[PDB]
Formats: structure tokens, C-alpha cells, sequence
RNA sequence: CACUGACAGGGAACGUGAGCUGGGUUUAGACCGUCGUGAGACAGGUUGGUUUUACCCUACUUAGCUGGAAAUUGCGAGAAAAAGAUUAUCCGUAAGCGGACGUGCGAGCGGUGGGUGUACGGUACGCUCACC
RNA sequence: UAAUGAGAUUCCCUCUGUCCCGAGUUACUAUCUAGCGAAACGACAGUCAAGGGAACGGACUUGAAGGGCUAAGCGGGGAA
RNA sequence: UAAGCCCAAUUAGUGAUUGCCCAUUAUUCCUUUGGUAAGGGCGGAAACAAAGGAGAAAGUGUAGCCCUUCCGAUGUAGAUGUGGCCUGGAGGUUAGGACGAAGCUUAUGGCGUGAGCCUAAGAUGGACCGGCCUCUAGUGCAGAUCUUGGUUGGCGUAGCAAAGAUCUAACGGAGAUAUACUCAACAUGCAACGUUGGAUACUGGAGCGGGGAAGGAUUUCGUGCCAACGGCACUCGU
RNA sequence: GUUUGAAAAGCACUUUGGAAAGAGAGUGAAAUAGAACCUGAAGUCGUGACAAAGACAAUGGAAGUACCUCCAUUUCAACG
């Protein structure tokens, strides 16, 4: 007998199986499709997440009821370190599906990278990149770099390099992982003879996020969600909860199947895993890249809000502390918890909609305290709140005695 | 009348022996034979470190639902367990045994532990009181444990 | 499936000569799927390594509309309460006549489980398979000679990319590189194909005459 | 009655009670009407009336470990591969064509050594050990 | 028929997590270890689609799956 | 250019037969077994030492008196036959056993269609027992929600979650501070017991207070003591 | 059933352990006859040595083969 109402399905199913990532960081399963007539031009980018706050900016929106208002926009704050390029991977199309030729390699290498190799460092002899350093530079050695870039110019369609995040700049405490995240960011633009020349010239060195993107645009955020551990079928796909008087619990679904076909189907919710799954989110608007505090002492500055302020709240980003770095700002959130390493990617979607066109300029930058409430945008305001207090009283009369 | 094998040479073999436990069979199961080729000051170490619960005892055959821990991966297995009371029954032997070579002229450094066998012992009665006027069984289920140990030097 | 170093060392102890098995290469351009699917077989069956070539060339009778619909009718089919559990529907010309072939084996023993890893069956001609010898063919089996040729055919590398496979122009760039370079290296040698039968012409009436009108009896002139 | 773009019709042991609920049917108490001499009857009305067990196998949900292409073995040799496949340095294309340390002492491409500044803090680039 | 009722019913006020629509905290469990240690149950066992059949198969026919072994769940099957 | 439908062939207008694949069927060849079975031989023909051989019974049924011939053979419920098998005891006969009987054990073969029998080996046992003919019966197990004893998977699993709660130091105790080297200690002896002191709580005078009935009948008390019991523990204990 | 053994000759003594016990010695024809002790079954379990083996649950039939076999029988010279 057929149900008695209609409601649609709980959770898409489509994100199935609902299984921890296998691993913790925002990988691309996809990079946007190769345009030849553009210029060679690098695709993702690794950020870490950095809390989040909100903005203050005017809209343009023609036939909108918010038309040259001001809107509240929450944003989210993503350090980003340059990446240090070591490699060049280059891929060949086969009917099987896309085989690695081969890589080359920097000749000098950090020392983070080659710790990414070790599940202990420091008690290792850590000789990792040693016999192909010297090989590098030997007759033979330069002759087989050579020999595997003409193959990459023979037989490669999809030119890749190879990033690592170059965590010593990021100088954060907790983040304490100290071995460097490394992933391949997939050369776009132009034939494979101009692709790689953009990837030699980019190798030992290092890139920065405003190379790859622009100020107001959108992009992918790949990026693995924060984990909640073994959830019931309420909390995980978002089931009714059943009536109070009901035995044995609440919180189950009550009916998992009819008696034919006499078992489970993968379509009945269940409990078990929810949390740290990997999601793409396309179309995150991007509001501000940001640039490090040793160039920019004045960060959060509009030109419509003078207040002299970094991008740090006051007391820093709970749990994460300071943004020492170049940063980008995007709208909205993305997954995953604070200190989290997130790749930001060129979209797939097409980006000719009138909100993704839309050119952003800001008016206000809340830099107030995440602790509490938020009252004051600098410690310049609260010490004019707030005058002389008794522990400054006396520190003025340590000073006063030498 | 109860070695199931016996030494090469007797004259560098030193025999112990429980007559009836009164420890589990199925944890003084795994926690004897996982030092049947173990030397003896090897397997004399790994009982001081299963009761610090550095290391662990892997319950191979009578395991059945029994947690999955993160130190059964020395023995290959997933889920072991830290017996102390089987652990130090079996500290109770092999100091018998190490006896039993000082007396024959043996060094007990030399040692090294070849035949563990355990078998069990009659089950002992008790009883428990279940709902509605029920009586139903509570046993105890003791073990024989067994070893010697022969010497193998230079 | 490199050889490991067992199997490696012991072809520097024992001085191993570089072996090839007999290996029959059929190239399936212009064959009838299950035709050909059925002599293949019965000779995998009967101890014979087969390599198969050029499955997005096989032909299906009928509109390549009707035979695309057999398709969509089996992957239709899955298993409801599971699907990583129900039939796979393999999308590959070189995949289709592998199933194709083993629905005609006993698959569920080990014999037809040793004559189904005996089939190999790529699409195209891929660069070990071109020059280890001449292709076969399967005369009983190809479409000139088996479909009415005002009937319409169906080509299944064409049925299989509007159902999946998207390998299709992968294939067709790599067989237009092939054809291109064999056809230079088949300019090449007509004057050492012109050579020799210029000089099969030239060894009679240098080569004693008792033995040509008995070459002539035979008819090997 | 009202909203809606619309409030389609059904199946799955009249899907679904170790999922629930127990209103209703479906006991023992009691009342009423009609019936019966009575005990009682009533696809008649009324009220009150224990809903037990998963720790097993599978299925499904997640969470670990781990072999294996003769799917454990045969030594049973098949590369979506190079092109001496007959001897043997590479580079770049087929006709062409670039150079390749010379004989324990030397040299060359090089990994690590000492002192006064350059590129986007510390890593690179100037000017004793292996291999040819 | 006043008074009385752990009696049966209906509406209204106050009231609220009964509900919209769920969330979050606590104690105790579960869960992991040490000691101790059962029972129910048990032909043999245990992946499915269709066909046939004592006319709802885990075993038979033809197909489709299936590497081994585990921990916590769970209530679709085992006409449990 | 069927591997579909309807017709038709049998290697094709060539000259005449039966393309070939599969049975517990058919034909035929062996072996068994039973007949409403059918025949033959059974007065030792002669002869023959060791250093051509053995048998030959007047017979229902045997290791069938021996040959030759012919036909049948499955079967539930059921009937019957069996010089058919097996177990306890009894009457007779013939033999085994401390140089190892019964019993038990089995990659111990042998042979019987089979029920079964017999040999061998026990690094098993330690005193009884076999075969044949008769006689006798408490005489043959796989299942009766069978009886009694034991064992087993589940399974080191479910659990041991009301009555708030314990902590500390010194003593006691076998219950520790327990280590093969070249090791300073943590990372290699953990957990748990009693007593007194101290801290912290609880019961809260309808008391985990102090006495009696009924019921119990040594649980009272001291001293030893820890096998089993006090569902964990014990050095404590009703 | 107490039926250990012919007879307690019922394990002195040694040294590990707090002890139960263990390792040796000893008695006896026998201690794998050591105390509810002759024989010591089946089921079930441990251990040493091996044989292997995907997922067809297992068992089963037929017919070969591979490896094994404290088994039987036969054959070894102008002979089977
Ligand atoms: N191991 C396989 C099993 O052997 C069993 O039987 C075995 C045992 O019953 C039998 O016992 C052996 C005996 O062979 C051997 N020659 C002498 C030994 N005394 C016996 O052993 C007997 O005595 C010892 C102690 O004395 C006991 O521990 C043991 O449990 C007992 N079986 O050895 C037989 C094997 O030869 C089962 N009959 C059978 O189910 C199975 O095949
Ligand atoms: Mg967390
Ligand atoms: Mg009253
Ligand atoms: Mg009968
Ligand atoms: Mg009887
Ligand atoms: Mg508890
Ligand atoms: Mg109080
Ligand atoms: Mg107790």
C-alpha cells in the first residue's frame, strides 16, 4: 500500500558513501576545462582557514529592493602563505584514462617538502632528495631532465606542477603540522610548448595567491568538513524524530523497509558517520586579497572607514591566533573548521550571471573581538572608553619610581 | 604423565608446571603462548610490560568482541588485551622454570621458551539466580599450563 | 603486472631468452559482434591466448538507434537495494566484447575463468600489439560475407559513446597517428619489397634448369 | 474550512507491532435494549480492560587490519612499451646531422667545504668524496 | 436531583517541547580496560534476480554478484 | 547472406542404401543372482615315488557336488525365504591365554553384494576366552518436544548501572620498590587487602541507633587460619 | 562400587615457591597404578609436525591425477 502523504526524501543521496575523507585536505577532483587561447596561468591555490567576521559594502543591483544600499555580508578569512614550486608532472591521454609520464624536479628542494616523506624527522637521517640532487647535475642526469621535458612536449596534453604550502612563513602556533602540504595545480592556457615554459620559469620559486586570482571574482573551495563523529539518523540525515511516548527511542526511524524486498536498501537512512567529508562549494565570491602585515600595517582600512586596523580581531581568531600573511577574503563560509588547509579553485560554473560579475568595493571591515560580544573596533577605542584603569595607575607609578 | 613433547636434550632443559590454575583458560591461553619462541628474559620482559600496559597480549583465538586497540599491531592482530592476572601467574612459571635450570647448572640467560601448552582444567560450580525463580549455571573454567625450556648458547 | 625481482632474478640466473607465447592477434574491423564473440570462444577454451584488436569497429545488425536501446534496456537493470552490488555495466567496445565473450564461457568454474583471462581485448592498435606479427581475421564472421548489405549495421564504437565511454576521440587520434605512421614506413621498403622480387625474378635462369620445370610443375614460378 | 503551480491513482505478506501506538476488533467485570422458562445469546449500543526477547546469521550503516593476476600454487613468460630485437653511447629527424674524459697521475660535468654584497626573513646563485 | 466521584463525555481560560522543529546541557548506562561470568537459542547453514515448485527458496534451473577476517550499531529478512 | 518462420534434403541434376550427437532402451559380449528352470557326469578307464598339479559329495539351502545351456532381475505399504549376519546365557564338542585373555585404539590391510568376519600394530591392557552344532531370551537404534550422565557453539559475550563517596600517610602482610648486559630515574611488577591516625561525607532520633516477640539455634566470644564459599576483591568474614 | 597395589613399601631427602604445587630423587613388576588412584571409550579441547586452500556453506557420487603411506601381495636372472 502506497504512502499515505508525500514528503520528499531525507539527504541527498548523491553524497553517498557518507565515509570519513581519506585524507584531511582539500584536494581537486577537477580543475576547469583547458582553454588554449588563453595565457598559461596556475588553477588552485592552498589557503588555511582563519575564523570568519563580516563586512559592510554597498550593492549595485539595478531592479533590486536593495539597489545602492549597504548590506551586512558575512565573510570568512583564509591565510594564504605563498607556494613554493619543486615539480612539473605531465599527463598522456590514453584509452585506459590519463598516465603520468614522468617529473621533473627543482634541483633545490625546502626542507619542509622533504618532510613530507618521514613519519619522523628529526630522529631520521634525513637524506631524502640526496642522490637525485647529485644526480641532477651530472652528464647523464642533466641529459635525463632533458630527456623527459621533450617527452612532455612528445606526449603530454595536461602540464601540472607541483606546490607545496611553505609552512616556515606561516609562522602560526596552532597549526602544528611542520611537513608541507603538497599538491599538483594543473597548468591552463595556451599549447603544451608555452604551458611548460611557464612551468620552468615558476620552478624553485615562489608563487602568490594574487598571481592566480582577482579581487572580485568567485572560485571552488575543495576542503573537507569538520567532523562530528558517529551520529544518529536525526543529526545525520535529518529525519522526524518520533512521538514522545514511543519505546526503545526517539530518535530512529521507525520503519526501514518493507518485508519484500526482504533487505536494507542503501536509500534507508542510517546511523554512523557524520562529518570530515570532502565538498567542492562552488561560486564563492572573492571580496578582498589581502596582503601580509610586514607590507600592509593598515589591512582592514577602507576608503569610506579611515580607522587604521589589520585584519586580526582584537584578542585574534579564537583558537587560531594571527593573520601573518597575504590572505584572501571570500563570502560566506566554506567547509571545515578553523586551521584547516583549504584549495581554493578557479570555477567550473560559467561566470556570467550578473552577481558574479559584480565588481566589490567595501565600506567596513569588523575587526572587533570574536570573544564575547564586539564593542570596540581597535584597542585605540577602548582606551577611550575605558580611561586610566588601577592597573595602569600603577604601572604609571613603576614608571614614575624607575 | 602430562608433557605433550619432550626436550632434545633433557640435561639443558628445564621443566615447570601448574597443576590447576584457577586463572581463565582463555586468557591464560594467549598470554603463555605468545612467548613460545621467545627467550626467556624476552618473554620475562614483555609480562613487566603488558602489567606498565606498554605492550599487550593479542588475543588470537578466544578474542570474540573484545576491543580493537592500537598496540595489537606489533603482533599483527587489531585487538589484544592486558590480562594482569593471567600475566602474573605466568611470572609465577617461568620463575619456576629458571629455578628448575640453576639446580641442572644452567645459565637461565641462554633460555629460550620452547613448548607452551595450555589445556583445560574441570570447571568448578557455582550458581547465579536469574528472573522468575530461575537457576542456571556459573562456572569457573581453571587451566593447565605447561613448559619447558631449552637452552641454546653460542 | 611488472615482474618482480623473483621474477627477475631468476631470469639473470638461468640466462632467460626473451619468450613470447602463441598468441593469435584477431583484428575485429568489420566483424559481427557475436559471431566473432562465439569462435572466440570456443578457441579460448580449447587453449588458445588470444589478443583481440579493434573492438570499436565490430558491427551489430540493426539501426544504431534500436542497438543503443539494447543498451539502455540492460543498464536498466541493477540491483535495488545495492547497485555497488549489481551488474557493472561496462561502456568500452574492447569491455562490451569481453562480457560478450564470457556470457558464451563457463564462467562460474576455473576453467572458463582460464579461458576468459586468455582474452585480452584492446580498441585501436596499441603500440606492442602493431608489429608482432601479421593480424588474423575471422572469415566466417565479417559483415560482407554474414549481413544483407542493404541492411543497415551499426558500428560499435559508435553505439558505445552515446552511452558512455568517453574515450572515443582518444582512439580516433590515436588510429589516425597510426595509420599515418604506417603508411610512412609502408613507403618505405617498396624498394626493399621491389628488391627482393626483382631479385626472385632475377634467381631464375641463375639457379640450374632441372629444377625450375620442376618449380613450374608445382606452379612456384 | 483554507492555502496551492497542483493538492493524481495505486503496489511492496490489504509494505511496515522484537519500529511505535493501542483508538478499534478480539477474552474474564458491569450496564442497557430485543430474544430465552432458564443458564445465557446478540456480524446491537456502552464503559473498564499486561503489547514480551536480538548478544546469533545475513542485509544495510559506518569503523579497522590484510593477502592476492594459475586470483594463494607452475618455475604457466601476453607492457594501451622502447625499437638492434641478431651486436649495443646519446641528442634531434625518414635521406641527412649535433658530441662522446684522455690515460696510479690528470682533467670535466658535480654533491659538501671559507671569507665581503643579489633575486621574490634563510634557501639559492658569484669567485673533501663519488662518477664519466 | 444539591452534595460527593482515581467514573464516562464536551467546550472555554490559564498554561506549556504535545506539536511546528528541533537544539543544547547533566547523572547513569552503552562504549574501553581489570576482576568475574551466564542464558535464550542451535538439523546443516546463511548474497541476490527471475523461473518452476506444497501455487512467497539459503540450497533446484538460468543468470548477477562474492578476497579473507574484524569492531560498533541496527531492526528488512531468517514465513526469528 | 539467421543462430527467425514454413517446406525440404544428406554431402548433392554424380551415377541410388545409413550426415552425427546424446539413455539405467535395443542388439551382443562378460560377471552375479534367482528360476514352474532344462540337460550331462558321479561303478575313480589305464597309468604315474622322492631327489604336469589338485578336485569329483546321488546333492533344497555352504567357501554352492562338478560342468554346459536358457530366461528373468527396479519398487512404497505388505508377505515370505535365507548351511544369512550380530548379542547375553544354557547343553554338547573342539581349542586359546602372563611368550599377555576380555576391553580399547586405527592412513592395519584382507574378503563378503551386504549385515559383518578376520589378521596385523599399540611405545595399550593385566585374566580370562574363542570356533562349530543345538537350546534359550530383558537379543541389534539415529530421531519418540525419548530417559539419565557428560560435553559444546553462543562466549571471555549479555552483563555484575537504585540505596550519593571516597581520599591520605604510617604500619601489617608472600601479595614488592620484583629488569640478561655496556641503563640515573619516567618510558619494563600492575592491580588489590587489613588496622590505627587524619581529611571528607552520609544515616538524620518513622536512624545502615539501642532492646524484644515470632522465626532461627551457636550466627555469640577469643585465637589461629584462606582450599571451597562471601556472583569484584580480601591479609577480612555471620 | 572405596576396584591404588601382591604388600602402604602411601614419595624420606634436596631446592624453587607464602602456599597449592613444581623440578629431582625414592618405593614398586608397573607411579602414563600417586590416594573415589584397575581398564580409561565417544564427544570436545590444547600442542608439535604437516597437507593445503580464494569467495561455489559443508557433506556426497563418478573417474582420473599429484603427493604421501610403522599396509598387503608379488618379483628379482640363462627368472617374474
Ligand atoms: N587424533 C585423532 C583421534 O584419535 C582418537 O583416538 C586416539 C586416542 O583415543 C588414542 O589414545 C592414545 C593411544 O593411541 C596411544 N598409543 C597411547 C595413549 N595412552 C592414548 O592417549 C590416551 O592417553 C593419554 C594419557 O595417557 C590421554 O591424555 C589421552 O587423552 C588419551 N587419548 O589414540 C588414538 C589415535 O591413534 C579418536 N579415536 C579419533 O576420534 C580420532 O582419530
Ligand atoms: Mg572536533
Ligand atoms: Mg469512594
Ligand atoms: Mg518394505
Ligand atoms: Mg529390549
Ligand atoms: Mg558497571
Ligand atoms: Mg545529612
Ligand atoms: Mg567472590
Amino acid at each position: 500500500s502506497h504512502c499515505k502523504f508525500e514528503h520528499p526524501r531525507h539527504g541527498h543521496l548523491g553524497f553517498l558513501p557518507r565515509k570519513r575523507s581519506r585524507q584531511i585536505r582539500g584536494r581537486a577532483r577537477a580543475f576547469p576545462k583547458d582553454d588554449a587561447t588563453q595565457k598559461p596561468h596556475l588553477t588552485s591555490f592552498m589557503v588555511f582557514k582563519a575564523g570568519m567576521t563580516h563586512i559592510v559594502r554597498d550593492v549595485d543591483r539595478p531592479g533590486s529592493k536593495v539597489n545602492k544600499k549597504e548590506v551586512v555580508e558575512p565573510v570568512t578569512i583564509l591565510e594564504a602563505p605563498p607556494m613554493v614550486i619543486v615539480g612539473i608532472v605531465g599527463y598522456r591521454q590514453t584509452p585506459v584514462g590519463l598516465k603520468t609520464i614522468g617529473t621533473v624536479w627543482a634541483h633545490h628542494t625546502s626542507v619542509e617538502f622533504r618532510r613530507r616523506y618521514y613519519k619522523n624527522w628529526k630522529q631520521s637521517a634525513q637524506l631524502a632528495f640526496s642522490r637525485q640532487k647529485q644526480f641532477a647535475n651530472t652528464k647523464e642526469g642533466k641529459v635525463a631532465e632533458a630527456r623527459t621535458l621533450n617527452a612532455f612536449a612528445k606526449k603530454a596534453s595536461v602540464i601540472r606542477v607541483i606546490a607545496h604550502t611553505q609552512l616556515r612563513k606561516l609562522r602560526n602556533h596552532r597549526v602544528g603540522v611542520k611537513k608541507a602540504h603538497v599538491q599538483e595545480i594543473q597548468i591552463n592556457g595556451g599549447n603544451v610548448a608555452a604551458k611548460i615554459a611557464l612551468a620552468k620559469s615558476l620552478l624553485e620559486k615562489e608563487v602568490r595567491v594574487d598571481s592566480v586570482f582577482q579581487q572580485s571574482e568567485a572560485c571552488d573551495v575543495c576542503s573537507v568538513t569538520k567532523g562530528h563523529g558517529t551520529e544518529g539518523v536525526v543529526k545525520r540525515w535529518g529525519v522526524a524524530c518520533l512521538p514522545r511516548k514511543t519505546h526503545r527511542g526517539l530518535r530512529k526511524v521507525a520503519c526501514i523497509g518493507a518485508w519484500h524486498p526482504a533487505r536494507v536498501m542503501y536509500t534507508v537512512a542510517r546511523a554512523g558517520q557524520h562529518g570530515y567529508h570532502h565538498r567542492t562549494q562552488l561560486n564563492k565570491k572573492i571580496y578582498q586579497i589581502g596582503r601580509s602585515v610586514a607590507v600592509e600595517p593598515n589591512q582592514a582600512t577602507t576608503t569610506y572607514d579611515l580607522t587604521a586596523k589589520t585584519i586580526t580581531p582584537m584578542g585574534g581568531f579564537v583558537g587560531y591566533g594571527t593573520v601573518r600573511n597575504d590572505y584572501v577574503m571570500l563570502k560566506g563560509s566554506v567547509s571545515g573548521p578553523r586551521r584547516r588547509v583549504m584549495t581554493l579553485r578557479r570555477p567550473m560554473a560559467p561566470q556570467t550571471s550578473r552577481h558574479l560579475k559584480e565588481k566589490i568595493v567595501l565600506k567596513f571591515i569588523d575587526t572587533s573581538s570574536k570573544i564575547g560580544h564586539g564593542r570596540f573596533q581597535t584597542k585605540k577605542e577602548k582606551n577611550q572608553w575605558f580611561g586610566p584603569l588601577k592597573k595602569d595607575r600603577i604601572r604609571r607609578e613603576e614608571r614614575l619610581r624607575k | 604423565t602430562h608433557y605433550s613433547r619432550k626436550p632434545q636434550v633433557s640435561s639443558k632443559s628445564a621443566k615447570a608446571k601448574v597443576s590447576d590454575l584457577r586463572c581463565h583458560y582463555k586468557n591464560t591461553f594467549e598470554t603463555a603462548n605468545v612467548i613460545n619462541g621467545m627467550p626467556l628474559r624476552k618473554a620475562q620482559q614483555l609480562y613487566r610490560q603488558v602489567l606498565a600496559k606498554t605492550r599487550c597480549i593479542p588475543f588470537k583465538r578466544y578474542n570474540g568482541k573484545i576491543g580493537r586497540t592500537a598496540q595489537a599491531k606489533e603482533w599483527g592482530q587489531t585487538k589484544g588485551r592486558w590480562p594482569r592476572k593471567s600475566v602474573v601467574a605466568m611470572m609465577s612459571l617461568l620463575k619456576n622454570a629458571e629455578a628448575n635450570a640453576i639446580e641442572k647448572g644452567l645459565d637461565p640467560n641462554q633460555m629460550v621458551i620452547k613448548h607452551v601448552q595450555v589445556d583445560q582444567a574441570a570447571r568448578m560450580r557455582r550458581r547465579t539466580y536469574r528472573a522468575h525463580g530461575r537457576i542456571t549455571p556459573y562456572m569457573c573454567s581453571p587451566c593447565h599450563v605447561q613448559l619447558f625450556m631449552s637452552e641454546k648458547k653460542e | 603486472a611488472f615482474p618482480s625481482r623473483k621474477d627477475a632474478s631468476r631470469a639473470q640466473r638461468k640466462s632467460a631468452k626473451k619468450h613470447r607465447p602463441e598468441i593469435i592477434v584477431i583484428d575485429l574491423k568489420d566483424h559481427v559482434l557475436g559471431r566473432a564473440a562465439a569462435v572466440v570462444a570456443k578457441q579460448l577454451l580449447l587453449g588458445k591466448k588470444i589478443t583481440v584488436v579493434r573492438c570499436e569497429q565490430l558491427n551489430i545488425a540493426g539501426t544504431e538507434i534500436r542497438n543503443k536501446i539494447k543498451y539502455l534496456q540492460y543498464l536498466r537493470k541493477r540491483k535495488l537495494t545495492n547497485p555497488t552490488k549489481g551488474p557493472f555495466h561496462h561502456r568500452a567496445p574492447s569491455d562490451v566484447f569481453v562480457r560478450t565473450v564470457r556470457s558464451m564461457l563457463p564462467r562460474y568454474t576455473k576453467r572458463g575463468m582460464k579461458a576468459l583471462n586468455s582474452l585480452v581485448a584492446y580498441e585501436g592498435i596499441p603500440p606492442n600489439v602493431v608489429r608482432t606479427g601479421g593480424r588474423v581475421v575471422i572469415p566466417r564472421a565479417q559483415r560482407h560475407v554474414c549481413y544483407r548489405s542493404e541492411r543497415p549495421y551499426t558500428v560499435l564504437g559508435n553505439m558505445c559513446k552515446h552511452v558512455g565511454w568517453k574515450y572515443s576521440d582518444v582512439v580516433a587520434n590515436l588510429e589516425k597517428a597510426r595509420v599515418e605512421k604506417a603508411s610512412r614506413h609502408h613507403e618505405k621498403q617498396a624498394k626493399l619489397r621491389e628488391a627482393w622480387k626483382a631479385a626472385r625474378k632475377e634467381a631464375l635462369a641463375k639457379m640450374p634448369k632441372h629444377n625450375v620445370e620442376v618449380l613450374k610443375k608445382f606452379g612456384y614460378a
